C-alpha cells in the first residue's frame, strides 16, 4: 500500500536505514507525483528529497528503486523551470545519462524521458545535457537493423527527447550535435508510426528555423521529398510540422526553395490552401508568400500549378491572419513577376479582394496592399493600360478606399495613397 | 509539441 502517503511519511521512509523502506517510500512519492490533480512537486522539493532520488538512480543492485526515483524525478523535472532546475542542481543529468545504458528497458526509457524534460526547459539545459554526453548513448539506443523491433512507446519517447535536443534558438543547438543527430532523424522520418513521424518532422522544423546554413545542413541530407510526402498525409499532427519545415526551408535561398518545388510540393497546395484547419491555411499561405518572393521561373511554377486562383480565394475569404499572408504573397509576386505574370494575376480576379481588404484596421496589410497596387500599376504603365486598371479599381470601390486612406494616421499609408491618386486618378 | 511532459 503505497497510495496516498503524506510527504512526512515519505521522508520518514527515505531517511530510514532500510533499502526496502526507502523503495516503498520512493514509490509512494512517485505515485503522489503522477496524479494529474496538482501533484505536490514543491512540497517534495522542500522536503529535500531530490538528492536522495538522484543517489537512488545509481543503485545498480536495486533496479526497482532506480526506476521509481527516475519516474519521480521525471515528473518533478516536467514542471516549472525552477523545478527542472531543482532536478538539475541535484546532479541528475550525469546519473540519467548513466542509466541510459541500463539493461532494463523501462529504466533506460525513463532516463530518456527525464533528459527530454530537462533539455526541453530551454537552450542552456539542452546544451548542458549535450555537454554531459547524452547524444552518443541516446543514438546507440536506436542502433538496430529495424526500428520496428523496438517497443512503440520506447521509440516515441526516444524520438521526442531527440526533438527536444534539436529545439530552441538563441542559441540554436551546436552544429556538431546537429550533424551527429541528423542521420538518425532521417531514419526516423521513414518510420511508420504517426507520433514518431510527427516528432521527427517537428525536429526537422526546429533545425530549419534558422539561417540558410542550418537549412542547408538539413536539405543536404535529402529529406525534402520525404517532407513533401508527409505534407500529403491525412494525420494533421504530421501535416502541421511537415508544412512548418517546408515553409522554413523556403525562407532560405532560391536554390533551397527550388529543391522544395522539384520535390512536387506545389501539387499539395490546392488542399492546403483550402484546408479546414485555419493554421494549416495560414502556414500554407505563408509558404506560398516565400515562394512568390523567388525567381520568375518559380513564380511561373506557381502559375502552372494553378495556385493563383487559390491565392485569390484565400484573399477573398479566410481568417484575417491568412488574408494578411495572402496579401504578402501577392506583393512578393507583383514585385518579382514579369509583366505577363502580373497581367495573369489581374485576370484571375485579384483586384476586388485586394481592394476589399483596404478597409481593415491593420496598418501593415494596408501598406502591403498599396505596394502591390503600385507594382500592378507599374506593369500597366509598361503596357499603356493604366486607365483600364484605374477603371477596374474604381468599379469595385477601391478608389473610395484609397482616397479615404489619403488622410490616414500612418505616414507611408497617406504618402502612397496620395501618390496613387495623383498619378492614376487625376 | 510540449516542452515537457509528466508520466501519469
Amino acid at each position: 500500500g503505497t497510495v496516498n502517503w503524506s510527504v512526512e511519511d515519505i521522508v520518514k521512509g527515505i531517511n530510514s536505514n532500510n533499502l526496502e523502506s526507502q523503495l516503498q517510500a520512493t514509490q509512494a512519492a512517485r505515485k503522489l507525483l503522477s496524479r494529474e490533480k496538482q501533484p505536490p512537486i514543491d512540497n517534495i522539493i522542500r522536503a529535500g528529497l531530490i538528492p536522495k532520488f538522484v543517489s537512488f538512480l545509481g543503485k545498480t543492485d536495486c533496479s526497482p528503486i532506480q526506476f521509481e526515483s527516475a519516474w519521480a524525478l521525471t515528473n518533478i523535472a516536467s514542471g516549472t523551470s525552477e523545478q527542472t532546475k531543482a532536478v538539475v542542481d541535484g546532479g541528475a543529468i550525469p546519473a540519467f545519462i548513466s542509466l541510459l545504458a541500463s539493461p532494463h528497458a523501462h529504466i533506460s526509457e525513463q532516463a530518456v524521458w527525464a533528459l527530454g524534460n530537462i533539455a526541453g526547459d530551454g537552450s542552456a539545459f539542452r546544451d548542458l545535457v549535450i555537454k554531459h554526453g547524452a547524444i552518443d548513448p541516446l543514438l546507440a539506443l536506436l542502433a538496430v537493423p529495424d526500428l520496428s523491433t523496438l517497443a512503440c512507446g520506447y521509440l516515441r519517447n526516444l524520438t521526442w527527447t531527440l526533438s527536444n535536443l534539436c529545439r530552441n534558438k538563441n542559441p540554436a543547438p551546436p552544429l556538431d550535435a546537429v550533424e551527429q543527430i541528423l542521420p538518425t532523424l532521417v531514419r526516423l522520418l521513414h518510420h511508420n508510426d504517426p507520433e514518431v513521424l510527427a516528432d521527427s518532422c517537428w525536429a526537422i522544423s526546429y533545425l530549419t528555423d534558422g539561417p540558410n546554413e542550418r537549412i542547408e545542413m538539413v536539405v543536404k541530407k535529402g529529406v525534402v521529398p520525404q517532407l513533401v510526402k508527409l505534407l500529403g498525409a491525412t494525420e494533421l499532427p504530421i501535416v502541421t510540422p511537415a508544412l512548418r519545415a517546408i515553409g522554413n526551408i523556403v525562407t532560405g535561398t532560391d536554390e533551397q526553395t527550388q529543391k522544395v518545388i522539384d520535390a512536387g510540393a506545389l501539387a499539395v497546395f490546392p488542399s492546403l490552401l483550402t484546408n479546414p484547419k485555419t493554421n494549416i491555411q495560414k502556414e500554407a499561405t505563408w509558404t506560398m508568400s516565400n515562394i512568390t518572393a523567388g525567381r520568375q521561373d518559380q513564380i511561373q511554377q506557381v502559375v502552372n500549378h494553378g495556385l493563383v486562383p487559390f491565392l485569390v480565394g484565400v484573399l477573398s475569404k479566410a481568417d484575417f491572419k491568412t488574408q494578411k499572408e495572402a496579401a504578402w504573397a501577392i506583393t512578393n509576386y507583383t514585385s518579382g513577376g514579369t509583366v505577363e505574370q502580373i497581367v495573369y494575376l489581374v485576370h484571375c480576379g485579384i483586384i476586388e479582394p485586394l481592394m476589399n481588404l483596404l478597409s481593415a484596421k491593420d496598418t501593415k496589410i494596408i501598406q502591403v496592399i498599396l505596394d502591390a497596387i503600385s507594382n500592378i500599376f507599374q506593369a500597366a504603365e509598361k503596357l499603356g493600360e493604366t486607365e483600364k486598371l484605374s477603371i477596374m479599381i474604381e468599379e469595385c470601390g477601391g478608389l473610395d478606399k484609397i482616397e479615404a486612406l489619403q488622410r490616414h494616421e500612418n505616414e507611408s499609408v497617406y504618402k502612397a495613397s496620395l501618390n496613387l491618386i495623383e498619378k492614376y486618378f487625376s | 509539441p510540449p516542452t515537457k511532459k509528466a508520466r501519469v
